[PDB]
């Protein structure tokens, strides 16, 4: 239960949110975004994808 | 009534703080719930057990 | 008298000797899984939590 | 005792990739895997200095939304590409390139105007590629000196900057013992890196921008 | 290692995969025999298994 | 002593006969976690008596389940003392209220 | 390259046993990187002083009682756990205490030294309750960091102890709750500066302007096995 409640929130997307809206390379800049607190986690994005 | 005893305090009456991790000093998202529960340690003690 | 060289020597004998644990009741084939211990310096035996 | 902790050697360069390694280190006192680990980790992702693109002009564009044709990918993804490009400047600011390349096929960093002054660590990058008898472009590419990463809040195209060479790090805690304990904790760090500067030293660059802010306080 | 499918692979019948497993672990263990893989100073248990990777086990040996 | 109870501790301590409870009001006249002796006043005094209820308490013993049950004054020297006023604390409880 | 470093530029010592420090100024992200490091080494490795044996005359074991005194020997060891001291150059010290007539015992009442110092005289012992009643005892204070309990400590002497003493878990880290917060100062005529403030609550046995050189020095040599490298 508690594995799926982090996916969970891992994955929703909040139409509002820091960092919302930008273009990324891949998911490590991702997430140093994240990371670094200049992205929210469920904020909507683009990204290059594998 | 339990908020106005908050409110005497000079507590928060959402009964919710926010909290941060003593492992980096990130905040977490959202509060969380803090507070003085009552917790009995039960006679099924584990090394009474192993 | 649980001398210093003994862990050493223990960390060795089960360096990978499956151990059998069972809950009881034990309904199906399931209940019964072999697991490879690491050893622990508390009294509860730490299971996996997908299990 | 009352003032000798116990210090780690590394057990390991463990080193799997020239991108990536896990270098890891045993014993730490309880705790300090993460007071280490995580330390040098706010270091290294978001203040280590280093050198990136930071603007592009491609001939004749206002905005990246004009998917100007001869090219088989828009220009947003040029933009994010060139973003890609991983480099080193010597001793200055700011420094302007330029690229222009011809013929039908695709583009390279090679094809840059390599002043020497700046080097192309990677060159090998794909830029794009060209879709017609007469397919040819150049453009200015923007190089600049800075710190960490900087986003796309501040012709000229911006785009972020990826100063911190940085392509990812992540560290865990785990269990490490002696003769008498177990309590201890091992520490794993894991980084990869745009090829700028290899891992095993870009922790070593990093321990000392730590290690110059309390070197006020050591006795 | 331990997930030993792709040994199974190669001994098409998982039964038969035990009784060579421990025949070959015996040969080292009892019959003084060592192994054609490089061993690490695992378990004839795992050496075994390893010796299976190797393609070069079947109850022919 | 629970911060959130029901009011009810004030009763399962003192009934269930745990703490020892004053017998007769008075004033202590001596405490020592091993007895608490009661100078009762006479109002509430037999005649003949010497007038003075000591309390021998029970300190460390096996319960049936072998938990300990040692019983601790709640009182001060010199202190009045009514009479089913809790004088000591049993086990888990504090100044008579039930403390699991 | 732009990095400003820090100075410890002021402290407010709010109580005998509270304070506030603060290090100016400092770049992006330092604030919070020494901010959370610096409080997770105070709270695990300042050394500090705790009680550790107690032998008190008449006594055998935990468990019993003595004539004429308030506690239970044992709460006698839960009080004398959380009493503090400073020592002056020594791994460990004796302190002997006496006292007699009624009333309760406190720390002053210890037979004080030039190279003890105790902060604060008013903890209390136990109380004594009757007119000839005394206690007598011989606390033994040692030097330490984090915390020992007395269960592997005697498995970790390997002598057999006498008969009639007591002993206690040891408790030495001396800070008791750590926070810290940053924010932007007038420096330079520039913003993103932060003025680290920690503050802090101990045990009374040590000063900020040790301590937070004690911890960032312990920082800065663990540190050093990754230059090292």
């Amino acid at each position: 239960q508690d594995v799926v409640l982090g996916l969970y929130y891992m994955t929703r997307d909040c139409v509002n949110a820091k960092g919302e809206g930008m273009v990324l390379t891949g998911p490590k800049e991702a997430e140093r975004l994240y990371r670094s607190g200049l992205a929210s986690l469920h904020a909507r994005v683009k990204v290059r994808i594998t | 009534e339990i908020k106005e005893l908050l409110k005497l305090g000079d507590l928060p009456t959402s009964g919710q703080i926010r909290l941060y991790d003593g492992r980096t000093g990130e905040q977490f998202e959202r509060p969380v719930t803090v507070g003085y529960m009552y917790m009995l340690k039960l006679n099924h003690l584990v090394d009474d057990k192993m | 008298r649980e001398e210093a060289v003994v862990w050493d020597i223990l960390d060795e004998v089960i360096r990978e000797h499956p151990v059998l644990l069972n809950r009881a009741p034990t309904l199906h084939r399931l209940g019964i899984q072999a697991f490879e211990p690491v050893l622990i310096e508390g009294k509860a035996i730490q299971l996996h939590p997908l299990v | 005792s009352v003032t000798e902790f116990l210090k780690p050697r590394l057990v390991d360069i463990e080193q799997v990739s020239s991108t990536h390694a896990k270098v890891t280190l045993e014993p730490l006192e309880r705790g300090f895997g993460h007071t280490l680990g995580n330390a040098l980790r706010r270091i290294l992702l978001s203040s280590m200095p280093g050198c990136a693109v930071t603007e592009v002009e491609i001939d004749g564009v206002l905005h990246e939304y004009s998917t100007k044709e001869g090219v088989q990918e828009d220009i947003l993804e040029i933009l994010l590409n060139l973003k890609g490009l991983a480099v080193r400047v010597q001793g200055k600011d700011e420094v302007i390139l330029t690229l222009n390349k011809s013929g039908i096929g695709p583009v390279t960093a090679a094809d840059i105007t390599h002043d020497g002054d700046v080097e192309i660590v990677k060159p090998q990058h794909v830029i794009c590629h060209l879709t017609d008898e007469n397919a040819s472009i150049s453009m200015r590419i923007k190089v600049q000196r800075g710190r960490g990463y900087v986003p796309a809040s501040t012709g000229r195209l911006l785009v972020d900057a990826c100063y911190s060479p940085v392509e990812r790090i992540a560290y865990n805690v785990e269990a490490a013992r002696v003769e008498q304990r177990t309590d201890l904790d091992k520490l794993v760090i894991e980084m990869e890196t745009n090829g700028t500067i290899d891992p095993e030293e870009a922790i070593r660059r990093a321990a000392t921008i730590l290690a110059e802010q309390l070197e006020a306080f050591v006795d | 290692r331990v997930t030993v499918q792709d040994a199974v692979e190669k001994i098409g019948n998982r039964f038969d995969l035990v009784l060579v497993a421990a025949r070959r672990a015996r040969q080292m263990q009892v019959g003084g025999k060592d192994p054609l893989v490089p061993e690490e100073n695992d378990k004839t248990t795992v050496i075994a298994l390893r010796e299976i990777e190797e393609g070069l086990i079947n109850n022919q040996i | 002593k629970p911060l959130v109870g029901t009011g009810m501790e004030r009763a399962v301590a003192v009934d269930s006969g745990v703490t020892a409870v004053a017998k007769r009001g008075g004033v202590v006249q001596y405490v020592d976690a091993s007895r608490i002796v009661i100078k009762v006043n006479e109002d509430e005094m037999y005649p003949g008596e010497a007038g003075i209820d000591i309390y021998n308490l029970t300190k460390y013993t096996r319960s049936n389940q072998n938990t300990c049950i040692n019983q601790m004054p709640c009182v001060s020297l010199g202190e009045p003392v009514e009479r089913g006023d809790v004088l000591a604390d049993g086990p888990s409880t504090d100044l008579g209220e039930l403390a699991l």
